[PDB]
């Protein structure tokens, strides 16, 4: 998505310092937080977490790094999915394919060698946080720590 | 919303003269513990509901909610006391609306429900002089004969908690004296079970993890329990737990519900008082004391999923069902005064 | 010892209770002592039990400076060469130093050094000749394995230490102190956190120390250790031994340090020197440790000395009632970082492999 | 009976064996039999401590529809009402009812409702009155709670399932089994792994009931559990009742199970029915469970008790060597990923809100 | 390099014929167990090296390093068999290192009837393994207390002698889960034997593991061999007891023998653990059954050494993160592959 740029100006456009970090080197940068914040694209009813590729990849971290973790949601994006594990979603495309390399022949900021708009849509753009990894989540009802009421208020939706 | 930008205080001493003196003794500390505050907090909104001038329901709300928001900001640590408002406040929307609709039978004043109130409040009043009763039961379903239990820092629940199942039931416990804050009481307690023909074993506050090995369950008996299910325990009561989930050995907890709060810990940091370091150092190092930082936590807080089980004046429950209850026994606006 | 049916009485004290194996018999007392015993080994006796605060160091030191004077002061039975007999002669010193305080780690392993010695001795050599010559051994030892250990050690410690650090100890260690006091010596800027425990607050001493030399120091007993470690960054542990396994086998309350800095991602760091390694290995706190009498946490209050009673005064004649304090704890190596040992920075894992080291290529 | 006597005995049996508490009294006969019991319930009762492979659910049926046939047959005597004497008569079938084997929870539920339906009719019903809307709350009761709740499930439940999974049960349960058949028949491609145990083999019966249906099953006993959990996807339970925590109470080996497929990250399935929830709530498997005898062990082979001379034949008359066999354990949460109820897909630790959703409806 | 390379077939049954003997015995698992095969796979060397030819000595090793890669496999399952093979060419090959410099002690600047000290040197491998339960048995009192509650699995008689020594003495309960279904028999036979010890045993079946572990103190096992990882090929059922352990915190121990241990790596698994005859699982009579499924009953687990907390060998207690040096002190890395 690339929206952390767009994040970053935002913040910094309303005076706050910035540092913007590449996904690949997030954990390098848990032992200098104390509080880990990031929002929220859909939610199902065990608690877990939709939100763009890489929400899950830092809640881990938050785990091991003991630092706490919380995500923003507001109550109409909660939903009736439950997915088993952590990849059990609808999804549309195929994803994650490979190749057939048949027998033939085709032929440190390396900052131009990056993968194809055609490669890269064979990665998938969300990612799913287990509930357990989510200390808080803070909803316009309030606050919703327990994962059980998160289905409590999510039955209170659905009529 | 404080009172004072509702009542002078001079007319808060007059009108209620009681609150005053109560928000005295409670920055002062004249009033201490969680079931100490509750007991008086409900018998000065007693006379207060006693001594009122009002009319409608709504304005009664905004005066509740107000000195509340004032007596909390008193010590506001000790939350027994908001736990109580808002159970009020809800006490009364409720009576309010179950009474809105008893006179809606066919006429499609409105006050005087001061008895039923008072009648509703000794109702509070008489359940807390009970909790110990209601808590100390659920032992037997637990706690068997040669098992080995842990406990840290006499906590009375606890203490009549036990004592039960050692009547008929016999088995050995590890007591760690809650060192520096709970030491007196501690040892008392040690002792007065000792005579209960129990297996007692007093420790230093740090032999935690050494028996921890052989340890069947832990208890505990917090001062207070958060809206995310935290635990706001007093002095030391860290160690036992993280001993525990190191250990896989179950945590359980054995409090009444008024200690619950919906308050959401923010920053810890603006939870856990300090007391004074003569209960650790006394004034005669001048050299250290001068030289040095010295410090004494009154409080200890635990996470909530390092718990395993909550014993309460209503049943055993886990920690998630938690909320469920306070929506039961409070009202969301209620939870900021 | 009317016997050793009263070690068949030992075989006895193992029933219900988790410590009935865990011996409590001292002799605090010279009454009835007897004849063949060195009077600086008496002054060392008396030296056990009553001090506190008495470095694990410092003993197997102060003991060999001592076990000199044995010798020094020995004659063997003419007739009957040295070799022979002077073991008899120690081994009934250590008799009786046990029956003061159990040995320490860092003392046992000494005796099964000297006892060795002894018995390679070259026999074709005197007395005046033999004497003096492991009276050398003895000092090289004192020269090699804890001093000059000592020596590197600190220098490798404070290395590792960065300027605006926050450092946690806890009940004074002798070499932890030695290393902190050489931080500050090179100008490194940093501050001490100092926690202490129940009974004999062991960590008031450090904290005297440390101040002594002008160091940002906190001083917090050890129920508290939740509140502080967000302001640590660094832990500093010295121990009493280190397992085969890895594990860390100091005072009581090492274990809590090390797990609170862990779920609290703060490095510990165990500062032990080689000659307290051991083969064995304790998968429990509790099946080889060391008691101190219940009667010394009677005392409620901030003194020891000081005649504050309590409400726990006879619980030596209430039944289902018992005091105890366990001296030592074991702490898993999954929780240790690095072990700072002589031969340099080593994962706890490895020490067992360094007992090797003089096991083999040595005898 | 023997009265305070042999209710002495229970609470003196808690001693030593951490089974001391768990009731192994029984009675497998119809000897010295009371006459307060209706023949029906009998055979019941007799079905109960004989059966082996029954009443997962099967039993609250088979009890409900037996109680009508009680209350049917039954009348009241002339001087008191209805309401004033049925229950006493159900307690002394229940008491009975149980020395032939403990209550199940789905069970005890039951009784704890229709006790509760007895103390609130009106009394101005007369007896035909008054039974006849029973049967209906039983049989609403059995029609409601019971074969709707598993259609919705099985539905559920079915619903989760993709082509190609490879699904695993665990000794025949009864609603697993009923969505697995129900699987194949909407056309799902799959196949499903059969795990079974000692002593009495319930699985085996569920491979029979599969094969019949032509389902492509692997059977291997729950030693060889680390090997076939590589090729599983899925994991699906049938459990006994599910505990106030989200704890799975199911028979022996339920937790393995879970634990493995959560280390081989698998997911863990529940299908559960919601009376069979409990507000009870317990920590480890030993508090609260239930004794199958330890002479079944001795069948060395593979089959019931049948030319198998074990050389435990004897440890009835062996000191120090007791056999046993619990048949349920407890599952803590963090390995069940979900519940499927009636109620719908839920979370585990969501249980006791459900119950609390029951005495609303019932005042 | 196997040896049908080097000499044929017939050739080697005249000149070596208890090793063409040895290989019929070794995959009919006529001989099996790792003890059983060590202390055959012992003295057919020594008949081989008391009836070889040889002049130098590399070509010795060639010898012995090409059988045995035959003599591993026939079913190299059985580790027991390589592991005294690797240990033996490194007792020459520090015999003939040892003797070529008591040569240059005063030289100023043969090769061959060195066997007897070989054979003296194999032989004294064979008294050490008649020794193994002996020497470990002692190190139980280290561990062991009275009233402490254990359980193990299966039927290791080197766990057994490991506790009833203790038994002697002190008194305390275990907890035989039955390794079922093929440790089933010796498991109850351990158990008979261990009532009349004195001690409190109970037999529980081979599910009720994770029942009982919440009071269970330590866990003691006996494996059936030991990877160059540390990993434990072990009979069937044990990774149960593991994870159940693990989960509860409770201190894995394992009671081994030194010569199980072998440097193989564990690349991959489904090529290790085997698979015995299904009849041992399902009645052969249920004939509807056997054609309409799947049927496998293996007898080795594999645990990873992450999980275990302590070893006991005849040298004595080592943590899993120690065991390479025993390696290098008792094999060398040229013979890890064969």
């Amino acid at each position: 998505s690339g929206s952390g740029c767009l994040m970053t100006r935002t913040l910094k456009n309303a005076c706050i310092p910035t540092c913007m970090v590449l996904d690949s080197a997030v954990s390098f940068t848990m032992n200098r937080v104390d509080l880990v914040l990031v929002g929220a694209e859909g939610v199902v009813e065990n608690g877990g977490l939709i939100n763009q590729i890489g929400t899950f990849q830092l809640a881990v971290f938050a785990k091991h790094a003991h630092k706490p973790f919380y995500a923003v949601a507001e109550s109409h994006k909660f939903v009736r999915m439950f997915p088993l594990s952590q990849y059990d979603i609808p999804f549309s495309r195929p994803i994650l394919e490979f190749d057939d390399p048949s027998p033939e022949t085709v032929h440190a900021i390396h900052n131009e060698l990056i993968m194809n708009e055609e490669q890269i849509r064979n990665n998938p753009t969300l990612d799913v946080t287990p509930p357990e990894f989510v200390s808080g989540l803070i909803t316009d009802l309030g606050i919703i720590d327990s994962k059980s009421g998160v289905s409590e208020e999510l039955i209170k939706l659905y009529l | 919303g404080p009172i004072s930008e509702f009542m002078s205080t001079i007319n808060v001493e007059h009108t209620y003269p009681a609150v005053s003196s109560l928000i005295a003794d409670l920055k002062s500390r004249k009033v201490q513990g969680p079931f100490a505050v509750a007991v008086e907090t409900a018998l000065v909104m007693r006379q207060v509901i006693s001594q009122t001038r009002w009319s409608t329901v709504d304005q009664l709300i905004d005066t509740v909610r107000a000195v509340g928001s004032t007596l909390v900001k008193a010590q506001p640590t000790e939350f027994s006391c908001g736990n109580i408002i808002r159970r009020i406040l809800r006490l009364i929307r409720e009576e309010y609306q179950e009474l809105l609709k008893t006179a809606d039978e066919n006429e499609k004043g409105g006050m005087d429900m001061r008895a039923v109130i008072i009648s509703g409040i000794q109702d509070v009043i008489d359940e807390l002089d009970k909790i110990n009763t209601d808590i100390e039961v659920q032992s037997m379903d637990h706690l068997h004969s040669n098992e080995i239990i842990l406990t840290q820092g006499c906590s009375k629940t606890v203490e009549a908690f036990l004592r039960f199942a050692a009547k008929k039931r016999k088995f050995s416990v590890i007591v760690a004296e809650g060192f520096p804050n709970n030491q007196k009481g501690s040892h008392a307690m040690a002792k007065r079970l000792a005579q209960a023909g129990i297996d007692t074993t007093v420790i230093s506050d740090a032999t935690i993890f050494a028996i921890m090995s052989r340890v069947n369950k832990v208890i505990l008996g917090t001062h207070a329990i958060l809206g995310n299910g935290g635990l706001v325990t007093y002095s030391g009561a860290q160690l036992v737990a993280q001993a525990a989930r190191h250990h896989a050995t179950p945590v359980v907890v054995c409090s009444g519900i008024y200690k619950l709060s919906p308050v959401y810990p923010y920053d810890l940091e603006s939870i856990i008082q300090l007391s004074s370091p003569d209960k650790i150092m006394s004034f005669n190092e001048g050299d250290l004391i001068s030289r040095a930082e010295i410090l004494n936590p009154y409080y200890d807080y635990i996470p909530p999923d390092l718990v395993d089980l909550f014993i309460t004046n209503l049943g055993g429950y886990p920690p998630s069902y938690l909320y469920r209850i306070m929506n039961d026994t409070y009202d969301a606006s209620d939870t900021i005064l | 010892t009317d016997a050793n049916l009263q070690e068949k009485k030992i075989f006895e004290e193992k029933q219900v209770s988790i410590f009935s194996h865990l011996d409590w018999r001292r002799r605090r007392t010279t009454e009835n002592i007897p004849k063949d015993i060195h009077p600086a080994v008496i002054r060392l006796g008396l030296k056990l039990a009553n001090y506190k605060i008495f470095g694990s160091n410092q003993r197997c030191i102060d003991l060999l400076k001592t076990f000199k004077i044995v010798i020094q002061d020995y004659q063997t039975p003419y007739g009957t060469t040295l070799s022979r007999h002077l073991t008899t002669h120690i081994n009934s010193q250590i008799a009786y130093l046990v029956s003061t305080r159990p040995l320490s780690i860092s003392m046992g392993n000494a005796i099964r050094f000297l006892k060795l010695e002894i018995s390679v001795l070259d026999i074709d050599l005197t007395d005046d000749e033999g004497k003096e010559l492991l009276l050398e051994k003895i000092d090289s030892y004192i020269r090699d394995r804890i001093i000059i250990a000592g020596q590197v050690i600190v220098q490798a410690a404070t290395e590792k230490i960065q300027d605006g650090d926050v450092i946690l100890t806890y009940l004074h260690s002798s070499t932890v102190n030695d290393v902190l006091i050489h931080a500050k010596n090179v100008g490194k800027k940093f501050r001490v956190v100092v926690v202490d425990s129940r009974p004999e607050f062991e960590g008031r001493v450090c904290l005297k120390l440390l101040t002594e030399h002008g160091i940002e120091c906190t001083y917090v007993m050890i129920s508290a250790l939740s509140y502080i470690m967000q302001e640590v960054t660094k832990i500093f542990l010295g121990g009493h031994a280190m397992l085969s396994n890895g594990a860390l086998y100091s005072r009581a309350g090492t274990s809590l340090i090390s797990l609170l800095g862990h779920e609290s991602n703060v490095p510990v760091i165990a500062c032990c020197e080689s000659y307290k390694f051991t083969e064995r290995i304790q998968l429990d706190s509790l099946v080889y440790n060391e008691l101190a009498p219940g009667d010394q946490l009677v005392n409620m209050g901030v003194d020891d000395f000081e005649e504050k009673p309590g409400v726990l005064a006879n619980w030596k004649s209430v039944k289902n009632l018992k005091l105890l304090s366990l001296k030592y704890d074991v702490t898993p190596p999954r929780l240790i970082t690095v072990c700072v040992c002589e031969m340099g920075l080593l994962p706890s894992t490895s020490v067992p492999a360094i007992i090797n080291e003089f096991k083999q290529v040595y005898a």
